[PDB]
């Protein structure tokens, strides 16, 4: 009838089939939540291994097939991408979502309604953690930000190190603070160059008062350690002057030929002179420098670094001072520079690094930057511990931009299913389903971390939900709101003062990215798959 | 094939040469600012003009 | 026996589906016939010597990579072969290599491609079973050497039948020099790695 070139799939089966999607991809992940979490390996059928933990980074490894997945997938990514925390609950939401919308559905309830029902829900779940969950941090203090990056770096390869990584990260974070127009305080997390090397403990790490360079001397003539650096970054290489692709060197007279010769180094030799007659120490470019220059640089006694990257070498200039000079070109058609254009920094150094030399620019004036140096067992171990870190960075930043915290350890997500259930009954008459589906929905975090510690999850969560029961119903109970898990002893606990601390910022976006990607996947009835 | 566009929104006028090129094939705006989508990318965004 | 012009009409449209189905395997088949149709049978049946330097190159090679030696990557399917030959960028050289388990003149060979691609991280080296992309008789007793050069999605070296010119207990520097031949190689140590939104930095602005 159809005659259409490929497959589908019409009604229950496209749905179920979907809903099986989402749970295997949520199963996936699902064993790597909470402290009580364990990492995963990845190996590539190449050889190459990935010990990680971070939902997004295992969902992104993976190579999948059934588009509902995708979206999952892209959902973690979106997550990872817009917060950088809470990449494995969000998905686990999505896909609880999905199953209990489509349970809904089977019952003969229209998608429509349990779409408005989730919308309705979403909303008034965004607002009552709005309203109620919310801890303002001003009164907190900085053991708000110490608290909130432990919690980040639990269920991570540095996880028992929190009281020290920590205050690394706050450390860092606030090192890199800068405030910009509007007075807004604004932290760019990215700028801490994490640099990683295996060698000694991890309690070895290294936070860098300055910034870190992956990069050595281009020879072995110049000093390896100048005190008063005058940083002078560059954006062009310093090589032997080459003709342009329009111009083109004719020569009828002999005599000249010598002439152009030496003047086609005569120029970067005079160039250089003009760079190192301002006092200028280390010198930094992002394009090569060739034998000559380089020993042009010794003989003055400088530090000349050879390919460094752009981000670095703009990092390095932010931080210093210094302004990167893509030509010695003025306003007057010449060939200056100035002693302005000079960074300044308190001491360069390369140091080594189990086997390895990096360049160390140590106390910049002008800026206060950071970098840090994870010290690990090997190659895998130093990788998790970048990615646990840059979670760890990412929350700080949210903490600090945003002044709104929230308990940790299903505590919000307890509180929100309660206050659901008890307001599905004032509004529809058919979405109040959906709207208790999704409350009930909202559970599974706190049920994934009980079944991950291996402890009573039914009566856990039985207790917990009797405890935020007893929060909303009578007023004078409000400071219950806070009543969390306790995995490591399997027993409710006040996390608020147990110091168990995220950021909204990162709830409310799950709930929302959550929400849309359920609403998205439920939408579909229907699946051609035409024939490749 | 975006000049037309951005002619009619802003107001200026296409210079092909440097001797034509005067204050009167300028376009003002109130706001030329290239913000930030949360992570999402950059949004180069020109709100306000004269003359929209 | 009249009605020659037979003129099918409504027949084809209806059972178009099905002739779709069987072209498909078809053309898919004919990628693989139409890739190996270029080397199966388009080539198969036709004191400054001491080189001080080689010494020294093999001893800078026997130092090449600290973490691992690594391994030639072994193709399973053919059209894992096509999908790997076709995908990847074009203006980078891939090599194949041929062989088939127990034939002399192969393990020094895989020694080499190891060494050329622990030096060379631009180069593609690869290897995969003579028997699995399913050569002919010929193929399979007069050709077992087998080197094969991508670059730009088609062949620029088509080496086979390699003993004579490289011998049998060959070094890497033998066959990188023989490689070297026709100009088909193309032109510091970091602690681990370096690679950590677009926010990079400002100041009080
Ligand atoms: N010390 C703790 N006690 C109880 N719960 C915690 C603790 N630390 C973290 N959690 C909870 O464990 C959950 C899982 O976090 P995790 O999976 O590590 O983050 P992500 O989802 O970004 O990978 C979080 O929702 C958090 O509330
Ligand atoms: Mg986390």
């Amino acid at each position: 009838p159809l005659s259409v070139f490929g497959d589908r799939s019409t009604g229950e089966t496209i749905r179920s089939q979907n809903v099986m999607a989402a749970a295997s991809i949520a199963n996936i992940v699902k064993s790597s939540l909470g402290p009580v979490g364990l990492d995963k390996m990845l190996v590539d059928d190449i050889g190459d291994v990935t010990i990680t933990n971070d939902g997004a980074t295992i969902l992104k490894l993976l190579e999948v097939e059934h588009p509902a997945a995708k979206v999952l997938c892209e959902l973690a990514d979106l997550q990872d991408k817009e917060v950088g925390d809470g990449t494995t609950s969000v998905v686990i939401i999505a896909a609880e979502l999905l199953k209990n919308a489509d349970e809904l559905v089977k019952q003969k309830i229209h998608p429509t309604s349990v779409i408005s029902g989730y919308r309705l829900a979403c909303k008034e779940a965004v607002r009552y953690i709005n309203e109620n969950l919310i801890v303002n941090t001003d009164e907190l203090g900085r053991d708000c930000l110490i608290n909130a990056a432990k919690t980040s770096m639990s269920s991570k390869i540095i996880g028992i190190n929190g009281d020290f990584f920590a205050n690394m990260v706050v450390d860092a974070v606030l090192a890199i603070k800068y405030t910009d127009i509007r007075g807004q305080p604004r932290y760019p997390v990215n700028s801490v160059n994490i640099l990683k090397a295996h060698g000694r403990s991890q309690m070895e790490s290294m936070l860098i008062s300055g910034y870190a360079l992956n990069c050595v001397v281009g020879s072995q003539g110049m000093p390896k350690r100048i005190v008063n650096a005058k940083i002078a970054c560059l954006d062009f290489s310093l090589q032997k002057t080459k003709m342009k692709l329009g111009v083109q060197v004719v020569i009828t007279d002999p005599e000249k030929l010598d002439q152009i010769r030496q003047r086609e180094s005569d120029i970067t030799k005079e160039r250089i002179q003009k760079i190192l007659a301002t006092g200028a120490n280390v010198i930094l470019t992002t394009g090569g420098i060739d034998d000559m220059c380089l020993k042009y640089f010794v003989e003055a006694g400088a530090m000349a670094v050879r390919r460094v990257l752009k981000r670095d070498l703009k990092r390095i200039a932010k931080a210093s001072g210094a302004t990167i000079l893509s030509t010695l070109a003025n306003l007057e058609g010449e060939e200056t520079f100035e002693a302005a254009m000079l960074g300044q920094a308190e001491e360069v150094v390369q140091e080594r690094i189990c086997d390895d030399e990096l360049i160390l620019i140590k106390n910049t004036k002008a800026r206060t930057s950071a970098s840090i140096i994870l010290r690990g067992a090997n190659d895998f171990m130093c990788d998790e511990m970048e990615r646990s870190l840059h979670d760890a960075l990412c929350v700080v930043k949210r903490v600090l931009e945003s002044k709104s915290v929230v308990p940790g350890g299903g505590a919000v997500e307890a509180a929100l299913s309660i206050y659901l259930e008890n307001y599905a009954t004032s509004m529809g008459s058919r979405e109040q389903l959906a709207i208790a589906e999704f409350a009930r929905s909202l559970l599974v975090i706190p049920n994934t971390l009980a079944v991950n510690a291996a402890q009573d999850s039914t009566d856990l969560v039985a207790k917990l939900r009797a405890f935020h029961n007893e929060a909303q119903v009578n007023p004078e109970r409000k400071n219950l709101k806070w009543i969390g898990l306790d995995l490591s002893n399997g027993k409710p606990r006040d996390n608020k003062q147990a110091g168990v601390f995220e950021p909204t910022i990162v709830k409310v976006k799950s709930l929302k990215f959550a929400t849309e990607a359920a609403i998205t996947i439920l939408r579909i009835d229907d699946l051609i798959k035409l024939h490749p | 094939e975006d000049i037309e566009f951005i002619c009619k929104t802003i107001g200026t006028k296409p210079v092909a040469h440097i001797d034509q090129f005067t204050a009167d094939m300028l376009g003002s705006a109130e706001l030329a600012e290239e913000v930030n989508l949360n992570g999402s990318g950059k949004l180069l965004k020109i709100t306000g003009c004269a003359s929209p | 026996l009249a009605g020659e012009g037979i003129s099918v009409n409504t027949g084809p449209k209806g059972v178009i589906n099905d002739w779709r189905r069987f072209k498909q395997l078809e053309t898919e088949q004919r990628e693989e016939q139409c890739r190996e149709m270029e080397r199966l049978i388009k080539k198969l049946s036709m004191f400054l010597q001491q080189y001080r330097k080689q010494r020294m190159e093999e001893m800078r090679q026997q130092l090449h990579k600290g973490p691992q030696f690594k391994q030639v990557f072994e193709i399973s399917s053919g059209e894992g072969f096509l999908d790997m030959i076709d995908k990847e960028q074009k203006s980078i050289v891939i090599m194949v290599h041929i062989y088939e388990d127990g034939i002399p003149g192969t393990e020094a060979m895989n020694g080499c491609m190891i060494c050329l691609a622990a030096e060379y991280p631009a180069v593609k080296f690869c290897k995969v079973k003579s028997s699995v992309i399913g050569a002919s008789s010929q193929f399979t007793r007069n050709a077992l050497p087998a080197l094969l050069i991508y670059k730009g999605g088609e062949l620029i070296g088509n080496f086979v039948r390699v003993t004579d010119q490289l011998g049998d207990d060959f070094f890497a520097v033998d066959l990188e020099a023989f490689l070297q031949e026709f100009g088909l190689l193309p032109e510091v140590l970091t602690s681990v790695r370096n690679s950590a939104s677009e926010d990079s930095d400002l100041e009080i602005d």
